[PDB]
């Protein structure tokens, strides 16, 4: 009625420079666990127990090339915890480890949903609709099946991806060579709405500032808004001819667009997602059955495709020793796939 | 090399190319003291 | 504080330079200003550079941009651009730092000191933008000027010395141009060349003959329009044709900076006489071509017939024909075979590559030239690690014909941004709705619906 | 060194000192 | 009025369903031409030599490809920066085996775009807006420049232009990671961050938008009736979604002012894929992504092997492999 | 069967942006 | 308006700075200090320029065996010495 | 003693924007210099 | 001539730094422009004249 809950209600709710909730009490720590994690290994913590890479300013790296790396193939899915049987309490052998990656990956993910949360309970106390916590499924969607699900289908945590610039590019690259995951319509609908995304954003922005209507005597005419006018304050009805004009089609409905705005870029990573849980079970989009037939029967038919599956045969032979330390894997040089010279 | 004459000034020389830019962000030091008016 | 707040001038700080578009005085500062800025990083890059180099080392080795500039005009370069005197570049780069001092002092004192506008203190210097005829005076003293310094290269490559010749019989030299190319059909022909392959438009250019007789026509025209500008006003037609504002001039310099700019990029990616590999390093074809040379060489030191040794593909490993059936090197390079370079030309007959050539004139200096072309080809990463992109740390090269045609390239683009940017904004200006679509008389609401 | 970094400094505080002469003394900024 | 002068009316009117102007002149019928040709080459061009090497690629559907592998097929090495148009074949069949249609659509393309880009301009001034919306499409614009035109000029062939077609497309990534770490230049990075920023803030603009609508329609209909075109009135509460968004982060980090948040959404797509763009046209002139390739070295000299190193093995795993018939010395020099 | 399949999508979208075009529902204002 | 005092006024006064004028150098050379005297690698296990490899040694320290890898490791750091 | 605008904005951004160039400055310095220099 | 060379190329430098200070000041100060006026045209002659000495100078050291 009058009790302690409703007490701290009201302390966590107060209208702050910072606001904090309910929701805080999961998002700060958390939020500020992960990227203090990161920091901290990325400035002196190695990945040479693990990986045998240096990945810390420590060491000599520089921002491109820090990482906090994934533990050693041999951990398996292991938690990694502090307390754990494998560092069995020793925070020096825990970063030595790798702990420092489920660290920032656990804490991370328990942050994200403290973030949507905060969304969730923000949206309720300023009584809007909660579009934007809607909205960030689909980075939570994303987070969750390359950080944890794609790892979690592989051996161990080690295949995931590492906290790290060029880390992350190794990533990329691994997926073309080993997944060919260009070549996923579920990744290429990411792209779509990624790029469609990206379009939109520069379109409406730009349909926008250049239907503005004259609110003011200046020729900067951010001035002439008022947060709380009435109108609107660019002319749909100009904007709509233009493109009708231009493009053949355009908006006619705000709400239309602005919904747009949401589902285009939300529905591409979501998809992207579903592509990565196919990953982590090696259900790849790999191959064309029709085209492998056809290309062993006949030695002159070549396509795109075939160009690509050469590409990637080489990225495996030749990234696989060091990118794998745990298989011990030994190429001799006239293994090698090479092509004429090079 | 500069003629050895002039050697001395080598110091000096190695940080001429960049005053150019110096008076970009002089714009801006110029701008907060008016209060980007 | 005349006009330097948004209230008054209607310009945020951020386009603060537009609050000059009508001050005359003030503008000429800025303008003087900025030319004292590039006359100074000439002069004290120069002097940058000439600490920084070692006379025996290729200048390409040193991220040299300006000494090689210098040395092309014949300035401290004896026989294969051999380093023979750096006091030009001295020279150059102190009198461009003194002079810069002279033109940042008038830029300052015009800009925050003298008659903020012009034209009450004077009918010659002041000028309104719309007054057609003042522009085009103006724009007329410049087109002299410019004539003059295209005719003082040719004072220069004639009267005072000479320019280095890359092409120079018995090796690159520098040499005095006594018979500048006149001839109208020659020089006006390379204006109507294609800019594809094998053609290259004005960036052809393989003689000093031609550049300065080039330069000759240049000056004439530039001197004959500056006077003909100056001795009339703009046209009816001309009048109907343009926006007449200084937004709107600006534009359309910034359309002719940025077409200047792509244009530079391909001169020093593909041309080696008014950019001699000698300094700015082998081109990207030349390399190309380099390597293709090298690896006949050694082979055919070892006994191979190269004229005869079919490629795994069937196409001639060393040689084989282009499209026209010139005999070219193979491999990847047979898309280069419309390189020319002093080093290759002996070997050239009129069919093209000479087997014959090939087989008995090989000199040690073109085995040597090929090879430091080779291995110094226009590749290397952004902190200057030379060579292809997996190549180890070792080598500290990135040629300066890369630096120069990228950083040419994002000026013209963006100049070119810049250009649809002023050219959109200056017309909207003239129109009157730069600022917005009165709501009261919005020109859509009064035409016919599309549907 | 050293002779570089205190070039860099007279050279870089020059700027700013001038903005700052001006402010002081109310001159026309 | 006499027929130049009701020609020039009819081009430029304002009341044409699709708009024409002078750039739409040049703009028509290029975009056709390069339609046409594309359309019928993707459905049934023969192998193209791409390489020069004799060796045909096959990019049409009626040639053994679908949807994903198919392509119109880049002009061949032997050519290089050549022009080839139809004219230059000694028969249609010729033309075709050396990748002529490349070059055909290619070209219309480029100087249709460009135009589409000036027509922009046109009808903004036609019907009296402000006119940076051609400024915006000079993004993706400057792109298809960098990846048709501007790479190969600086490698000295239309054989390394990027292919029409979809694979066609990631060999051109991949071959373009090997010979460029393109993956490590910041320009690429910036594009990066350029369009996965405008999807986040796309996704952000959109769902703050649709948070503060305004209540005008019942549960049994869709919210998008509560909006009539041209209405005067705006449609949702910018003070809500400033109050929601200000709360999010912090208050100045949230827009209050639209004309500065649509200014934004703008600029950062397009600065950041302008970046792109220049990254793809000034690695053509091979200045390229960074370079770490064993920059860690212990005490006694040992290389000790960071991320840098092993993107390395897997872009020299694309080096060794590519174009394999098509090198026969050491050195990829374009 | 299969490239005929393809084409006849495309043609399909070809068709779709001509009638999104010309026969959209038009936009009336209030 | 939230109750805080304005940043603005915070960072243009002299407390502020008579405060951070020492706190803020102090933190600095702390950091400076805990990489200086060798601290940072003994908290974190990173291995000094010297340490990665065993003179004659050219395998990495790779830990194989989960419940063992705290040993793994310790033993890896014996053979250095 | 604590009254805020003693000591100009304007002053205290050029100053902290200086700082942050040095500090950036030698970052960069490092990258040419021992631990990662590739020597 | 080296002494006089090398003190008046300091010259130079130390005159180039006040000027760069001091002209700007000048002009946007209020008071004292007629007292600084004669010192900028006082400091550009000076420096003017010092330009030529170590332009002649050079070759006395060289
Ligand atoms: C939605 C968004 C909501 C917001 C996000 C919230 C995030 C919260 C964080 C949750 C963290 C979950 C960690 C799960 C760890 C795990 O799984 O760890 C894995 C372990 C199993 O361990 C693995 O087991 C493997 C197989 O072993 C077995 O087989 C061997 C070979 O024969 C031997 O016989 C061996 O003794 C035997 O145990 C290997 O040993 C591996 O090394 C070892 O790691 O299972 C387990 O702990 C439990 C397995 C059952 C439950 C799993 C539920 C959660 C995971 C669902 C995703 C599944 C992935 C499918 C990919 C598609
Ligand atoms: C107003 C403008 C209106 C426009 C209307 C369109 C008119 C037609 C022009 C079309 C564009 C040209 C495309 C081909 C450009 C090219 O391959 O250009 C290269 C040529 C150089 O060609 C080369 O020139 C060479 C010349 O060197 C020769 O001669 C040399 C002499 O030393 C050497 O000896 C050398 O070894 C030897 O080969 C050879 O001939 C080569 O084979 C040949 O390829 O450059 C040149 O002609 C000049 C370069 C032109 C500029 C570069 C294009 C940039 C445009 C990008 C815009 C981006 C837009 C963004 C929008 C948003
Ligand atoms: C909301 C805040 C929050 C959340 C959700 C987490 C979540 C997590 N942390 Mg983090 N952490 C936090 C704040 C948080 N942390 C703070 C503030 C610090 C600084 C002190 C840390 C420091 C920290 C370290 C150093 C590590 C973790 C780790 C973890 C993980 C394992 C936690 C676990 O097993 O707990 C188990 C405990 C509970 C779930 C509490 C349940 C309480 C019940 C409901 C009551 C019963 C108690 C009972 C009476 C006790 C009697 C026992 C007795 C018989 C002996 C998990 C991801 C580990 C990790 O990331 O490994 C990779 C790890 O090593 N965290
Ligand atoms: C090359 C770059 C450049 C140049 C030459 C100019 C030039 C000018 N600008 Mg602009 N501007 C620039 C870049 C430039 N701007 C940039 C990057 C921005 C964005 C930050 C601005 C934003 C801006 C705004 C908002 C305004 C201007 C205005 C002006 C003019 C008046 C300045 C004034 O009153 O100073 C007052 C300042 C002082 C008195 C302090 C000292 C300034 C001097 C010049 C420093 C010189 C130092 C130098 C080392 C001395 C060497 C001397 C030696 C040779 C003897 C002037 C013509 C104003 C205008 O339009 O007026 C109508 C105006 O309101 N500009
Ligand atoms: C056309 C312009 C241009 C070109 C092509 C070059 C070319 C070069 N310079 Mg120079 N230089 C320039 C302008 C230019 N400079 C300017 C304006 C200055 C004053 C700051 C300098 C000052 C200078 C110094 C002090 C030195 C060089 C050196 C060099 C070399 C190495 C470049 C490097 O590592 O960059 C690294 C790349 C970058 C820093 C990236 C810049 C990316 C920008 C921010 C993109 C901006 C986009 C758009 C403009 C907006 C190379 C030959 C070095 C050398 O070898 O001397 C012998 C050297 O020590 N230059
Ligand atoms: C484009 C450059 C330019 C232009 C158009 C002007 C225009 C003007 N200036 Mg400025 N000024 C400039 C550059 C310029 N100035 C430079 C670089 C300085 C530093 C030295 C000055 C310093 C300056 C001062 C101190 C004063 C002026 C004044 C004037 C006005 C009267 C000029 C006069 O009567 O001369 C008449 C003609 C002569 C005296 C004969 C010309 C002699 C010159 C040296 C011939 C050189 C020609 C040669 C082709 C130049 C090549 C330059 C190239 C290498 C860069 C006029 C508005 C006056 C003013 O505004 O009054 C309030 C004034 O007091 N100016
Ligand atoms: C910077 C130099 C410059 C500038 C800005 C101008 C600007 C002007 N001149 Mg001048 N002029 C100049 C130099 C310049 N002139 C020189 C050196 C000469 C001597 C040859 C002249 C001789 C001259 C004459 C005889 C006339 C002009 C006229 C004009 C006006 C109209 C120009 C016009 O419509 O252009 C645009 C050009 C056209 C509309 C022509 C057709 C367009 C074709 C298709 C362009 C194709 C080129 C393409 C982009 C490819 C580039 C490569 C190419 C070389 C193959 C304008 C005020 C006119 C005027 O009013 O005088 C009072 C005029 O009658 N000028
Ligand atoms: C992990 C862990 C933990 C925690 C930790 C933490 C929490 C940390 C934090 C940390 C941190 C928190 C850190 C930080 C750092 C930072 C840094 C290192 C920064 C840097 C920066 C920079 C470098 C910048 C730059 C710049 C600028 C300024 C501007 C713009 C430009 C640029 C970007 C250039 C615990 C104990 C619980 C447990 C165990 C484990
Ligand atoms: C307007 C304005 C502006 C701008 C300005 C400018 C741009 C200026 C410029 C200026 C300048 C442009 C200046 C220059 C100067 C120079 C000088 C001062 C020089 C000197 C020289 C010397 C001293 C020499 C020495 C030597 C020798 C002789 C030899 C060798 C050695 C040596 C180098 C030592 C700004 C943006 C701020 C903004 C506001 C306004
Ligand atoms: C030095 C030299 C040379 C020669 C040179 C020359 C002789 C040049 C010429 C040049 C020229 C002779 C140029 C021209 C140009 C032109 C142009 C660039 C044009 C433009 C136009 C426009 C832009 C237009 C626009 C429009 C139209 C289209 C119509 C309508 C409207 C308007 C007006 C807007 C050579 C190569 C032998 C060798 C090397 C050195
Ligand atoms: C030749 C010569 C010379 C010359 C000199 C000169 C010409 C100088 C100039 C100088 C200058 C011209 C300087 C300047 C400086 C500047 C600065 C140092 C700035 C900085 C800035 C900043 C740091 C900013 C920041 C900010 C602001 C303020 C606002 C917003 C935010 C921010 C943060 C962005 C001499 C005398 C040595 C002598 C010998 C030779
Ligand atoms: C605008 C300032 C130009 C200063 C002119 C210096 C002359 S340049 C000088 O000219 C001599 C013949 O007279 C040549 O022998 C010599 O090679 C050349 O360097
Ligand atoms: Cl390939
Ligand atoms: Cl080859
Ligand atoms: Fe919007
Ligand atoms: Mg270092």
């Amino acid at each position: 009625e009058r009790g302690w809950f409703d007490i701290l209600d009201d302390w966590l709710k107060r209208d702050r420079f910072v606001f904090v909730g309910w929701s805080g009490i999961l998002l700060f720590p958390c939020a500020y666990l992960a990227l203090g994690g990161w920091l901290t290994g990325t400035t002196f913590v190695t990945s040479w127990y693990t990986h045998g890479l240096a990945s810390s300013y420590l060491e000599g790296c520089n921002f491109l090339t820090v990482a906090v790396s994934t533990p050693a193939n041999s951990m398996g899915h292991s938690l990694l915890l502090l307390w754990g049987p494998e560092a069995q309490g020793d925070f020096t052998r825990w970063c030595q480890l790798g702990g420092l990656w489920t660290f920032i990956a656990l804490h991370g993910a328990f942050g994200l949903i403290g973030f949507m949360l905060r969304q969730f309970e923000i949206a309720r106390l300023v009584g809007v609709r909660p579009y934007n916590a809607i909205a960030f499924s689909a980075p939570i969607a994303v987070f969750v099946s390359v950080f944890l699900i794609y790892p979690l289908g592989q051996s161990s945590w080690f295949f995931a991806p590492s906290f790290g610039v060029a880390a992350i590019f190794r990533f990329l690259l691994f997926f073309q060579g080993f997944h060919n995951w260009t070549l996923n319509p579920f990744h290429m609908m990411g792209v779509a709405g990624v790029l469609g995304g990206a379009l939109l954003c520069a379109i409406h922005g730009a349909t926008v500032e250049n239907t503005l209507f004259q609110d003011g005597e200046g020729a900067s005419t951010f001035r002439a808004f008022n947060p709380t006018q009435a109108e609107e304050t660019y002319s749909m009805v100009t904007a709509n001819r233009f493109w009708s004009q231009i493009f053949g089609i355009a908006f006619s409905n705000k709400r239309w667009l602005h919904f747009f705005m949401l589902f285009v870029p939300v529905t591409g990573l979501w998809m992207s997602a579903i592509g990565v849980v196919g990953l982590a079970l090696n259900l790849r989009s790999y191959d064309f059955i029709s085209q492998e037939i056809r290309a062993a029967e006949d030695p002159e038919f070549e396509t795109f495709y075939t160009k690509n599956l050469l590409l990637n045969e080489g990225i495996r032979a030749w990234m696989a020793p060091q990118d794998q330390p745990h298989e011990n894997f030994v190429f001799p040089e006239e293994v090698l796939p090479r092509g004429n010279a090079l | 090399k500069l003629p050895e004459a002039y050697a001395i000034f080598d110091p000096l020389v190695d940080v001429l190319p960049v005053i150019p830019v110096l008076f970009l962000a002089l714009a801006f030091v110029w701008q907060a003291a008016v209060g980007f008016r | 504080a005349t006009n330097r707040d948004q209230e008054s001038s209607g310009f945020a700080w951020w386009a603060g330079n537009a609050r000059l578009i009508n001050l005359s005085g003030k503008l000429l500062g800025a303008h003087v200003a900025h030319a004292g800025l590039i006359v100074f990083w000439a002069g004290a890059m120069t002097l940058f550079e000439l600490a920084h180099f070692i006379p025996e080392k290729p200048m390409y080795e040193q991220g040299l941009i300006l000494i090689p500039h210098i040395a092309t005009l014949g300035w401290g370069v004896g026989p294969g651009g051999e380093v023979v005197d750096t006091f030009p570049f001295f020279v150059v780069g102190v009198v461009h730092l003194i002079s810069s001092a002279v033109l940042g002092f008038g830029g300052v004192y015009h800009a925050i000191r003298g008659p903020e506008t012009l034209e009450e203190y004077s009918s010659f210097f002041g000028y309104d933008w719309k007054d057609k005829n003042k522009m085009t005076t103006i724009l007329g003293f410049h087109l002299i000027v410019l004539g003059i310094g295209a005719l003082l290269l040719v004072a220069k490559a004639m009267f005072f010395g000479g320019l280095y010749d890359t092409w120079a019989p018995g090796g690159g030299d520098v040499r005095v141009i006594t018979n500048p190319t006149l001839d109208p059909r020659v020089i006006f022909g390379y204006l109507l060349k294609s800019p594809f392959g094998g053609e290259g438009w004005i960036v052809s250019v393989n003689n000093l003959e031609d550049v300065v007789g080039g330069h000759i026509w240049i000056g004439l025209i530039c001197i004959a329009g500056g006077i003909w500008h100056i001795l009339t006003t703009p046209f009816g037609w001309a009048r109907r044709a343009f926006i007449w504002s200084g937004e709107a001039y600006l534009s359309y310099s910034l359309g002719a900076l940025s077409m200047m700019g792509f244009i530079a990029t391909c001169f020093v990616w593909f041309n080696n006489t008014v950019y001699p590999s000698e300094f700015y390093g082998p081109t990207g074809p030349e390399a190309s071509q380099a390597q293709a040379m090298t690896f006949l060489i050694r082979d055919q030191k070892l006994g191979a017939n190269v004229g005869s040794a079919q490629g795994p593909t069937g196409l001639g490993k060393y040689l084989m024909r282009s499209p026209t059936g010139e005999i070219i090197f193979g491999g990847e390079t047979m898309r280069f075979w419309d390189f020319r370079g002093p080093w290759l030309e002996p070997l050239r007959g009129p069919n093209g590559l000479d087997l014959n050539k090939i087989k008995n004139d090989i000199q040690p200096w073109q085995e040597r030239r090929a090879a430091e072309y080779m291995t110094h080809a226009p590749l290397g990463s952004l902190n200057s690690v030379g060579g292809v992109a997996t190549e180890i740390n070792s080598v500290n090269f990135v040629s300066p014909r890369s630096w120069l045609a990228t950083s040419h390239f994002v000026l013209a683009f963006f100049f070119l941004v810049g250009h649809l940017w002023h050219a959109g904004r200056a017309r909207a200006a003239a129109a009157g709705f730069e600022k917005g679509i009165d709501r009261e008389s919005e020109p859509v609401l009064s035409m016919p619906s599309l549907d | 060194v050293i002779a570089q970094l205190t070039m860099i400094a007279m050279i870089g505080i020059a700027g700013p000192m001038i903005i700052f002469l001006l402010a002081v003394r109310r001159g026309n900024l | 009025a006499n027929l130049w002068e009701r020609f020039c009316n009819w081009v430029t009117s304002t009341d044409n369903r699709l708009y024409v102007g002078w750039f739409g002149v040049i703009m028509i019928p290029t975009l056709l031409a390069a339609t046409i040709c594309f359309v019928i080459a993707f459905i049934a061009a023969p192998p193209v030599d791409i390489d020069g090497i004799r060796e045909p690629v096959s990019g049409s559907l009626l040639y053994g490809n679908n949807i994903i592998t198919g392509a119109v097929v880049p002009s061949s090495n032997a050519i290089g920066l050549h022009f080839y148009p139809i004219w230059e074949a000694a028969s249609l069949d010729e033309w075709l085996y050396n990748g002529g249609p490349y070059q055909l659509i290619i070209f219309h393309f480029l100087l249709g775009a460009s135009c589409y880009m000036g027509r922009q301009w046109e009808l903004s001034y036609r019907l009296g807006m402000r006119p940076w919306i051609c400024v915006a499409y000079s993004a993706p614009l400057a792109s298809a420049f960098a990846v048709f035109l501007i790479y190969p000029i600086g490698q000295g062939s239309f054989s390394d232009g990027m292919p029409l077609g979809i694979s066609g497309t990631f060999n051109f990534m991949i071959v373009f990671q090997a010979e460029h770490n393109i993956l490590m230049h910041p320009f690429h990075q910036l594009g990066v961050a350029g369009v996965f920023g405008g999807a986040l803030f796309c996704a952000m603009h959109g769902s703050l938008v649709t948070s503060s609508l305004i209540r005008e329609t019942t549960e049994t209909e869709s919210a998008n009736y509560g909006y009539k075109f041209g209405q005067e009135e705006e449609t949702y509460n910018i003070v809500a979604a400033h109050g929601y968004f200000g709360r999010l982060i912090f208050q100045y980090a949230s827009f209050n002012n639209s004309r500065s948040l649509h200014f934004f959404l703008a600029a950062w797509p397009v600065v950041g894929v302008w970046f792109a763009a220049l990254g793809i046209s000034t690695m053509a002139f091979n200045l390229n992504g960074f370079n770490f390739n064993h920059s860690v070295i212990d005490a006694k000299g040992n290389v000790i092997n960071t991320w840098a190193d092993i993107i390395n093995r897997a872009n020299l795993g694309m080096e060794v492999m590519h174009e394999r018939n098509a090198h026969n010395f050491p050195l990829d020099l374009a | 069967m299969e490239t005929i399949t393809y084409v006849f999508i495309f043609a399909c979208i070809i068709a779709l942006f001509f009638f999104a075009i010309f026969f959209r529902e038009p936009p009336r204002i209030t | 308006t939230t109750g805080e005092r304005p940043f603005s006024d915070i960072i243009t006064s002299v407390r502020y700075w008579v405060i951070h004028s020492i706190t803020i150098p102090a933190l600095f050379i702390a950091g400076w200090l805990f990489v200086s005297t060798g601290l940072a690698y003994d908290v974190f296990g990173t291995p000094r320029p010297d340490s990665y490899y065993a003179q004659e040694q050219r395998s990495i320290p790779l830990v194989t065996d989960r419940f063992e890898a705290k040993q793994q490791v310790e033993t890896f750091l014996e053979q250095l010495k | 003693e604590s009254e805020g605008g003693r000591i100009p904005l304007w002053i205290v951004a050029t100053v902290a924007g200086m700082g942050v160039i040095v500090i950036v400055g030698l970052f960069f310095y490092g990258a040419y210099a021992g631990l990662g220099s590739s020597l | 001539m080296t002494i006089l060379f090398q003190l008046a190329l300091a010259a130079l430098v130390i005159l180039s730094f006040v000027m760069v200070i001091g002209v700007p000041v000048a002009y946007a100060s209020p008071q004292d422009w007629d007292r600084s006026k004669q010192l900028i045209f006082l400091g550009s002659g000076l420096w003017i004249a010092l330009v030529l000495v170590v332009g002649v100078l050079n070759f006395f050291v060289v």
